[PDB]
RNA sequence: GCUACCUAAGAACAGCUAAAAGAGCACACCCGUCUAUGUAGCAAAAUAGUGGGAAGAUUUAUAGGUAGAGGCGACAAACCUA
RNA sequence: CUGAGUUCAGACCGGAGUAAUCCAGGUCGGUUUCUAUCUACUUUCAAAUUCCUCCCUGUACGAAAGGACAAGAGAAAUAAGGCCUACUUCACAAAGCGCCUUCCCCCGUAAAUGAUAUCAUCUCAACUUAGUAUUAUACCCACACCCACCCAAGAACAGGGUU
């Protein structure tokens, strides 16, 4: 028979459990915030080559950005919500090229979580996660499991990846999938408007893999590159990302350093392993701006 | 696509969906407790509450009065809604409808639902509780609220 | 937009666009791989049964924010050369065009307001 | 009291918290920048430096036709007749370029939009770019301009005359015949004034924004 | 466009006995406590359900007795009385409605 | 008993403009220009819109007549029980 | 899906024919329906091209007239993939007319050293450089109950959320 946890509960018992597993869930938090202070993994030094983890970033929405030139700039709002290192694994053991780090994002019900993961989690002590992104990183960017993300991680003016589902446009005709253009509205055209036209050619007696043709369309990833990072808001954990990222608002983003020739070797500057808010040198103020952005609360710009 | 639409499509149009739920609102503030097709009910809880709304706005609004002349088609219900029904829930800022799914009709085998308003005279509805404190699971667990209660 | 058969106003001192005639001046052609011209784009006009280049200078279209938006879709009569067929503009023009990609600056000249 | 249009969001799914971000970011705007008090009938002067000019200062003198945007993002349309020639200006507010903004004259007309304008006679588009100010007395409510408009012929940019546009600030009876009014009427639509599903009650949102602004100040 | 070939038995039987096909065990069956007639959960129980509409039934009967015609809703809220029972100093000021049995046991 | 034509005795044609009509606009009524729908259809020829005519060489009910080597025809080889 | 022609049932013109009728001549008008059984297929994806302007430079070159190539910068157009802050169609959202992003090379020859043929010779000689080779990296990747409810997920099913 299905069960749910709340099905035999009494009237009293419901928010007594409610109350009691968003405690240990905002306490399993709390007990993460310092991973200096607990025995941590060796940080090195960056070198040439190295690829350090990203996050998992919420989209809130967008808003416009201004520049010191007059140009204005369309920016994404990506809130950095609960985002920790979970799982580390070695190339020898992952059978793969590079080491990897499954990061975290987004805390979620227990009840609603199957057995496996919920048993992960309680090894770990951490509440679970709606979403596990895997991150290729070299050796020297080990980071322990349990260690928190922050959204000054990124720094402004460094080129991100943003890689999220699309919006599902669910089943959709070839005019809106792959924007045929369809047949004329008079002039005859007895019931084709939107129809796909030949499909094939004649002297094949088949249609070939990969025809456009009507489907499901979105809820498919796809990665947006090469967005520049315009501000980092600290006190929310906001990154400020050039342009429109890949899905609808309050879904989880995958957020990781460009991938394009261009930006291969600049992450000199950035911090290499993560940025750790617990080492509190140089104590980083709230919002982190890019030397052409037009900070709120400057004086109106002249173009001089 | 239909992201975000709020509103079902039903009866022959907007101006006849607007009729029919007119209709079974009208029903429910005469009877207090109405069977109709889930979806149908569904659609018109939310009619239900801010009618009630501006039952409580007043008797001597022109607007209440305007918007509560259209919504009962049957006019001796219009006095009821502002001295009946917006009293009784002059305490509570919401909630006034109960809905609750029926098993399935006998011809068309569709989803049913009766929605009433609370507090009503008639014989109340067999509402689903939940288990009693006393069960095994619930005494286990009243056991741990003591412990955790006693261990502050 | 401007695009091919788009009837404009001339906005010059030039004869050949105030003198009266049938027929409002038709654009023939747009100097631009897409058909749609805008603010600074050069087209090709039929004017008194004659072919002449002109220069688009406002458009009943919106664009970018902080850009003038006109009534009447407004050009400038400019020779194969470049030089401006008429000496003076009455109607204001965008300041849009002086870092716009083009030989703008005689237009700004014989312009006396900008908007 | 009034509250600025932008501050109140559209309905929605969006984060509270993206809302809190970009008013916090429109506050700190207002401190450098005094944005006036200003309706769809006010007529405003604009103060701007253009990029491409040598930081050039540029003013524009118009009356209000559209309020519309949310946030940050948030523009009005200001349109005026320039001899001869009627050009509309979309201004953002929180636009950094903007040095000044000026309401010359502040008003209300009968209609939220006036966008008709454009189909009206060019007189009531025509506003002198050398007007001075009027000053409004601190205590007295915002004065309402009950002026109906003249129209050209029948060819409009919108069927103005249709219910849905809801304009009460034309002198339809003048341009239009009672057959064409007869002919609009069918296009009615009397459930959507009562249908209470669809109202949004910005009360408690409007608390939450004055809450916030007066905590910035 | 019609069928180049008679569909078999064979291919017919995959078809129509594909699980998809199939009716599906329901597994939200439980006793009702009340009458320990079966009821889905999710779902109000059809018999205790069933009882409560003939009785709402009865009182709407009597209720359009004593309004008498249309269009005579009252301004004052009503209560229901069984046989042996007297308006309380709540039920003071509420239309009565007579009922000739008893009080229900799940009628309070 | 459909239809082509005829015979007998009948019926119908709002409103508006018109010196007043095989006149015009335009109902009812008659027809079927063009498009769309429909194509085992509502229909073995229809529907919706748009159309032509609508006091007349008009439309229409009833009864009668002309019969196949034939009838009837403002000739379309039309119609004479799909 | 749709013109015209073959191509015709009606009609006229020119020509032919005693005629009926014909034209290998012209012009007007003119009905093909289909509910998909089978095969095949229904987000391979993650690599974009081009033009113009400026610099070089008004250079090299050339007697002048004229007028480059590499390297770099800026603007566009298209294509592929997304998105809604504004603008626009509109309004819990979907869209373009709006905004954002877009990464590797190609092999024909040009040359060293050097034998057969003690010189020479770029080599279907052994060989040495331009030469880049197998590109690569990116994405995806844990699995309750499958009461019910909600959903930016969706024909059904499935998927996400319900602390
Ligand atoms: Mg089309
Ligand atoms: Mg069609
Ligand atoms: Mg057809
Ligand atoms: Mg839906
Ligand atoms: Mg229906
Ligand atoms: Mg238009
Ligand atoms: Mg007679
Ligand atoms: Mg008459
Ligand atoms: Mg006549
Ligand atoms: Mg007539
Ligand atoms: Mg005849
Ligand atoms: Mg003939
Ligand atoms: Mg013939
Ligand atoms: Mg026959
Ligand atoms: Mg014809
Ligand atoms: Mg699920
Ligand atoms: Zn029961």
């Amino acid at each position: 028979s299905g069960t749910w946890w709340d099905e035999h509960l009494s009237e009293e018992n419901v928010p007594f459990i409610k109350q009691l597993v968003s405690d240990e869930d905002k306490a399993q938090l709390a007990s993460k915030l310092c991973p200096l202070k607990d025995e941590p993994w060796p940080i090195h030094p960056w070198e040439p080559g190295s690829f350090r983890v990203g996050l998992i970033a919420l989209k809130l929405g967008m808003m416009p950005l201004w520049t010191k030139d007059g140009q204005k700039h369309v920016v994404t709002l990506l809130q950095v919500q609960d985002c920790h290192v979970l799982k580390y694994t070695s190339k020898e053991n992952c059978n793969g090229k590079m080491a990897t780090l499954s990061v975290g994002g987004k805390t979620v019900s227990r009840f609603r979580k199957a057995t496996s993961i919920l048993e992960f989690y309680r090894e770990l002590g951490l509440p679970p996660k709606q979403t596990v992104k895997i991150f290729n990183i070299t050796d020297n960017a080990a980071i322990k499991p349990g260690t928190p993300l922050y959204a000054a991680h990124f720094r402004p003016g460094q080129y991100v990846d943003v890689t999220a589902k699309t919006i599902g446009k669910g089943f959709q005709g070839v005019m809106k999938r792959w924007g045929f253009k369809g047949q004329p509205a008079t002039h005859g055209q007895t019931k084709t408007h939107r129809r796909p036209g030949a499909v094939a050619t004649g002297d094949i007696g088949r249609v070939w893999p990969g025809t456009k043709m009507p489907g499901k369309m979105g809820n498919i990833y796809r990665t947006e590159y090469g967005l520049k990072v315009w501000r980092i808001n600290t006190k929310h954990n906001i990154i400020y990302v050039n342009g429109s990222v890949p899905g609808h608002k309050n879904c989880l983003v995958k957020v990781k350093d460009s991938k394009l020739p261009a930006y291969k070797d600049l992450g000199k500057n950035l911090p290499f392993p993560t940025y750790f808010p617990d080492g509190d040198e140089e104590e980083l103020p709230e919002d982190l701006y890019d030397e052409n952005v037009c900070q709120p609360g400057a004086p109106s710009i002249t173009f001089a | 696509i239909s992201h975000g639409r709020v509103f079902r499509r039903m009866g022959l149009g907007p101006e006849s969906r607007i009729h029919l739920l007119r209709n079974l609102l009208t029903g429910l503030v005469r009877h207090e407790r109405i069977e109709a097709p889930w979806a149908r009910v569904d659609e018109m809880r939310g009619y239900a509450e801010k009618l009630i709304d501006y039952g409580k706005l007043g008797d001597t609004n022109e607007r209440a009065m305007r918007m509560a002349d259209f919504w009962l088609t049957e006019k001796d219900l219009i006095p009821k809604l502002f001295q009946v029904l917006a009293p009784r829930y002059k305490d509570q800022t919401g909630g006034y409808t109960r809905m609750l799914q029926i098993p399935n009709r006998s011809l068309d085998r569709a989803k049913m639902a009766v929605i009433e308003y609370k507090g009503n005279c008639l014989p109340p509805l067999p509402l689903p509780r939940r288990d009693s404190h006393l069960t095994l699971l619930n005494q286990l667990l009243q056991g741990l609220r003591q412990d955790l209660r006693q261990s502050q | 937009a401007i695009q091919k058969m788009t009837r404009v106003r001339v906005v010059d001192n030039s004869a050949l666009g105030n003198s009266p005639y049938h027929r409002a001046p038709r654009c023939i052609h747009v100097y631009k791989k897409n058909g749609v011209g805008k603010v600074g784009d050069q087209i090709l006009l039929a004017i008194k049964g004659q072919k002449k280049k002109a220069l688009i200078v406002g458009h009943c279209m919106p664009g970018p924010r902080m850009t003038p938006r006109f009534d009447s879709n407004n050009v400038v009569l400019i020779e194969d050369n470049g030089n401006p067929v008429g000496t003076r503009i009455k109607t204001p023009i965008p300041t849009s065009l002086r870092k716009r990609e083009g030989e703008y600056s005689k237009v700004l000249a014989i312009a006396q307001n900008f908007v | 009291r009034f509250l600025s249009p932008e501050f109140i969001p559209r309905r929605g799914r969006t984060d509270p918290l993206k809302f809190q971000i970009e008013r916090k970011d429109m506050l700190e705007r207002r401190k450098v920048l005094h944005i006036p008090e200003f309706y769809v009938g006010s007529i405003l002067r604009v103060t701007t430096a253009d990029p491409y000019a040598s930081g050039k200062i540029s003013q524009f003198l118009g009356i209000c036709i559209q309020r519309s945007g949310r946030g940050l993002g948030a523009t009005f349309i200001l349109r005026n007749v320039i001899e001869g020639q009627g050009v509309e200006i979309c201004f953002e507010l929180y636009n950094p370029r903007v040095q000044e903004i000026q309401v010359v004259k502040l008003e209300k007309r009968l209609d939220d939009s006036l966008l008709y304008l454009r189909d009206a006679l060019p007189e009531y588009s025509t506003f002198d770019v050398n007007m001075k100010p009027v000053v409004q007395e601190p205590n007295q409510k915002v004065p309402v301009n009950e002026l109906k408009v003249k129209m050209k012929p029948k060819p409009w940019s919108k069927r103005w005359e249709r219910p849905n546009f809801n304009i009460k600030g034309i002198r339809f009876d003048l341009c239009l015949t009672e057959q064409q009014m007869k002919e609009a009427q069918k296009w009615n639509q009397p459930w959507l004034e009562f249908d209470m599903m669809r109202e949004y009650d910005t009360s408690k949102i409007e608390a939450a924004i004055w809450k916030e602004i007066e905590a910035s100040k | 466009a019609a069928p180049k070939n008679r569909r078999t038995i064979e291919v017919n039987r995959c078809r129509r006995r594909n699980p998809q096909k199939l009716i599906k065990v329901k597994n939200n069956i439980d006793v009702c406590p009340e009458c320990g007639h079966l009821k889905q959960k999710h779902v109000l129980c059809a018999y205790c359900y069933e009882k409560v509409c003939k009785e709402t039934a009865e009182i709407r009967r009597q209720i359009g007795k004593q309004e008498g015609g249309p269009f005579k809703a009252p301004t004052i809220e009503t209560v229901v009385l069984y046989t042996g029972e007297t308006p309380s100093e709540q039920d003071q000021g509420k239309r009565i409605i007579e009922r000739d049995r008893k009080r229900p046991s799940w009628f309070t």
